[PDB]
């Protein structure tokens, strides 16, 4: 596993989510101030995203989340890549 | 570090066998002859 | 008679080899699988002497 | 704790047990969408005093349906292997003990390591003064930001 | 064709040891200093030595003790012959094994009688004290 | 008289030894004298071996004697790093306590007069007191000294008067003739008080469940060299004496055994149960020790020959295994000073071979075949079962709990995560491994040849 593989697989999942419009998506693209997705969908994107890896997300860390870069950072920490 | 343990075993095995050989062989020679 | 007791006792030897440096090697286990293999090969024989004549000991 | 994050965790939770029931990706998808549909179709906006009551309802309604055992990823506290590897994770200071006949065999790694240990022993007083500085008498918060070095 | 013929090949494996035994046994013959059995003379028993001689009680005590250990060894033998009969039957028994079972019944009966609730510190004076009972 | 002189002779050797070499002197010669002790073991199949007018060597004593000679070097190997900063004169003073002690043991096992046997039996009390009190750690040891002391004397003193009495009501007090001239004492009321007078001291020195309170509080305190003796030996000698004096008594034992069989048969399950929930290890071991001694004491009181065989075997086996657990715990206590078991945590992760010794030691604590511990225990269950068919239901529970806590001390102080900040541990000295290998090897060889350990019956 590598960091590019993480950022790629992550966006590759964010792309498929309907509410995001794929062209607007960016690694640094913000999640509430940009994109109106709101938390009730945020929970969906996070659980569905961890599910791709089989990895588990602790809830208090799930609260931050937001920027996809922050996510790839997070998995980067937990997998110690 | 695994050094200290393996050293211990080297020592212990070395002594138990050090005296170990003469004894075993002595018992065998006593078996075959007398 | 010698047969069964051999089909037991040879199993003991690898443990004895456990203090020998071969144990520390990556190489060890296949000697064990081979050991049980020979053990089985030897193990069939008493069963056959047990077969046609049916003796027990 | 606060109300919003509370209802949220109830949501992720209930949703997960809901997969644990529905098994198939299909049925699970359907009932999932139905579920979020329930959370919005209900009081996606409301006064609080009603809302807490809605939670007290929801907790019961969940607790009845919570399923004898949810699916759990191995890393997670349930786990088929929650600590399978804790046999191995030896703390670093322990290597700092090998004695020279072993330490000679990895000159590089040890070199880099003393580099680090040096970095720490050099660093520490700064984290002392900073921790001493940023802290009030000492509140709930843990850790404090870097400002010029180390953190 | 008979599988058991393989034993003949296996017999060769025996043959080595057979020859090997000679290579030992020969030398074993060359020098044979040797032991032979010891035996102890009879002595008068406790029943007739008087109430206070210690030496009579003692000689007779050692004799009684030797006799006891001996008797235990005999019961060991009769049990071993019992095991022999038991295994030796193919599946029948309740046969010759009944024969040994009888003598074992008598023997174990009397041995049970001579040496039961003596307890620890069994002593000839006590076996006497039982026999009078 | 040949083994006993050199044992005295180490003392001059100790005092005259060069100030930094003494450990080697005492160690080497103690080992040698062990080997000389070993020749005694031969015994005879009939008559008890004899020597001087004033000593004899029953088969019951010989394995014990060999053991007792064997322990000194061990205590030296344990001690000789525990203390270092102590002044030379004081250290040189210190080993004298130990050797003086075993000298009293070699004397008190071969007996022969039960008054000589007594006076040595009680003479042992001093050096062990001095050791517990001067070199134990923490405050409580002072108080502990007292509990160790009076419980012996309060038991021993009546025994003393009783002994004198008998040699007046009969001829000689000597053991051989009293074995032969023995005549029953029976009911009344004077004879009953004779009974308790000739039992209570022995049943104190090997702790009985109603009286064992001093023993844990001794082991909590004593420096390890005191612990090894106080556990592995003195209990066992109290048992030796009680096996001795049972040459008299009878038939009264048949009538008086019951209360003590209740305190023992119940106290075993009880103390083992307390054993299942200690705060700190050094005590856990001690209660395990009482929990096993109860078996010895019923084994003595049912007085069936199987029960004495099992008595002997279990005495020795428990000796070695208990001493082993103690040194094996002191190692942790030195590496981290925790004492409390909870702090040790993931000790296996950081070092392996000690985990192996934990395994072997605990493994024989629970007693599984064919450990001499086990075989020692199974006999007395057999004879007990002959004595009362119900009794098995009690013994079985023991064999349950002795599993649990034993494995427990293993899995709680080992398997699991390392504590993070405890940097203190430093990778196992040679003497440590040497020491416990010295406990455990004899214990395993010994299974090959039980027939020399089962004793006189």
């Amino acid at each position: 596993l590598t960091l590019e593989a993480i950022k790629d697989r992550v966006l590759y999942v964010l792309k498929l989510y309907d509410k995001i419009d794929p062209e607007k998506l960016s690694v640094n693209s913000h999640f509430m101030k940009d994109l109106g997705l709101d938390s009730l969908d945020q929970v969906e994107i996070i659980m569905a995203m961890e599910d791709e890896f089989g990895f588990e997300i602790p809830d208090i860390d799930a609260e931050k989340l937001m920027c996809p870069q922050e996510i790839v950072d997070y998995i980067a920490d937990k997998k110690d890549v | 570090s695994g050094f200290y343990d393996r050293r211990f075993l080297k020592l212990m095995r070395f002594y138990i066998l050090l005296t170990g050989i003469p004894v075993a062989i002595g018992i065998t020679l006593v078996n075959v002859f007398i | 008679a010698s047969l069964t007791l051999t089909t037991l006792i040879i199993l003991t030897i690898p443990i004895m080899m456990s203090n020998s440096n071969i144990y520390k090697t990556n190489l060890y286990p296949n000697y064990v699988k081979t050991t049980v293999s020979y053990a089985f090969t030897l193990s069939l024989v008493p069963l056959l002497m047990f077969m046609h004549t049916g003796q027990e000991m | 704790l606060t109300h919003q994050q509370k209802v949220l965790r109830l949501y992720k939770r209930a949703l997960r047990h809901l997969e644990s029931w529905c098994v198939h990706r299909d049925k699970y998808r359907y009932f999932a969408c139905l579920m979020r549909a329930r959370f919005d179709e209900h009081k996606n906006e409301k006064d609080m005093v009603k809302a807490t009551q809605l939670l007290r309802q929801a907790e019961e309604e969940f607790w009845y349906g919570q399923h004898p055992q949810p699916y759990i990823f191995p890393e997670s506290p349930g786990g088929t292997s929650y600590e399978r590897y804790e046999c191995y994770k030896v703390p670093e200071w322990c290597l700092d003990d090998w004695h020279p006949s072993e330490k000679a065999m990895y000159p590089d790694y040890f070199a880099k390591r003393e580099q680090w240990k040096r970095l720490r022993r050099e660093s520490w007083e700064r984290e002392v003064k900073q921790l001493q500085e940023e802290t009030p008498p000492g509140g709930p918060r843990t850790e404090a930001l870097p400002p010029a070095r180390k953190e | 064709p008979v599988t058991y013929l393989t034993k003949i090949f296996d017999l060769l494996v025996d043959r080595p040891v057979t020859l090997a035994r000679e290579f030992i046994e020969q030398q074993h013959a060359k020098n044979r200093y040797y032991y032979y059995h010891r035996e102890f003379r009879r002595v008068p028993d406790i029943t007739e030595c008087e109430e206070k001689d210690i030496l009579c009680m003692f000689e007779a005590e050692m004799q009684w003790r030797r006799d006891y250990k001996v008797d235990q060894e005999i019961v060991n033998i009769i049990q071993e012959r019992l095991k022999a009969c038991q295994q030796r039957e193919g599946e029948s028994y309740r046969q010759n094994c009944a024969k040994e079972l009888e003598q074992f019944t008598q023997v174990s009966k009397a041995f049970q009688d001579r040496y039961s609730d003596l307890g620890a510190h069994y002593s000839a004076r006590k076996c006497l004290a039982k026999q009078k009972q | 008289l040949k083994i006993i002189i050199p044992t005295t002779m180490l003392l001059p050797m100790t005092w005259m030894s060069k100030h930094n070499m003494i450990w080697i002197n005492a160690t080497v010669h103690s080992l040698l004298i062990s080997l000389i002790s070993l020749s005694l073991l031969n015994q005879l199949g009939e008559n008890s071996l004899n020597f001087s007018l004033t000593f004899f060597s029953d088969s019951l004593s010989a394995p014990l004697l060999v053991l007792t000679t064997w322990l000194l070097p061990l205590m030296l190997m344990a001690s000789q790093s525990h203390l270092s900063k102590e002044t030379t004169t004081r250290k040189k003073l210190y080993i004298t306590m130990l050797i003086l002690l075993q000298l009293f043991l070699i004397m008190t096992f071969t007996a022969t007069e039960l008054i000589l046997f007594y006076i040595l039996f009680e003479a042992t009390l001093v050096p062990t007191l001095i050791i517990i009190t001067r070199w134990g750690n923490q405050t409580e040891r002072l108080n502990a000294g007292l509990y160790f002391l009076f419980y012996t004397l309060a038991g021993s003193l009546p025994l003393l008067v009783a002994l004198v009495y008998i040699q007046n009501t009969t001829g000689s007090l000597n053991f051989l003739i009293i074995h032969y001239w023995s005549h029953p004492l029976s009911n009344s009321w004077s004879n009953i008080f004779m009974w308790l007078a000739c039992i209570m001291a022995f049943m104190v020195k090997m702790p009985l469940y109603g009286l064992h309170l001093w023993l844990p509080k001794a082991h909590v305190e004593a420096p390890i060299a005191g612990s090894m003796v106080l556990a592995a030996v003195l209990l066992k000698l109290g048992g030796y004496g009680m096996m001795r004096i049972t040459t008299i008594l009878n038939p009264l034992t048949n009538y008086m055994a019951y209360p003590f069989l209740m305190l023992s048969m119940w106290g075993m399950i009880m103390t083992s149960s307390i054993c299942l929930r200690q705060t700190d290890l050094k005590s856990l071991i001690a209660y395990s020790s009482v929990s096993h001694m109860a078996l010895v004491i019923v084994a003595i009181m049912i007085q069936t020959p199987w029960s004495f065989m099992g008595a002997t075997a279990l005495m020795i086996a428990h000796g070695l295994t208990s001493s082993m657990l103690f040194c094996l715990a002191n190692t942790n206590y030195e590496r981290v000073h925790s004492r409390t078991m909870i702090l040790a945590r993931g000790l296996q992760t950081l070092l392996p071979l000690m985990a192996t010794w934990w395994l072997m030691a605990s493994l024989t604590n629970l007693a599984l075949p064919p450990s001499i511990n086990l075989i020692g225990e199974l006999f007395i269950i057999t004879a007990s079962f002959s004595w009362s068919n119900i009794t098995i239901i009690l013994m079985g529970m023991n064999m349950m709990i002795t599993a649990l806590y034993s494995l427990y001390m293993l899995i709680t102080t080992q398997r699991g995560k390392y504590t993070h900040h405890i940097n203190n541990i430093k990778a196992s000295f040679t003497r440590e491994n040497a020491l416990m290998a010295l406990h455990i090897l004899p214990l395993l060889l010994l299974t090959l040849n039980p027939k020399m350990i089962l004793g006189p019956l």
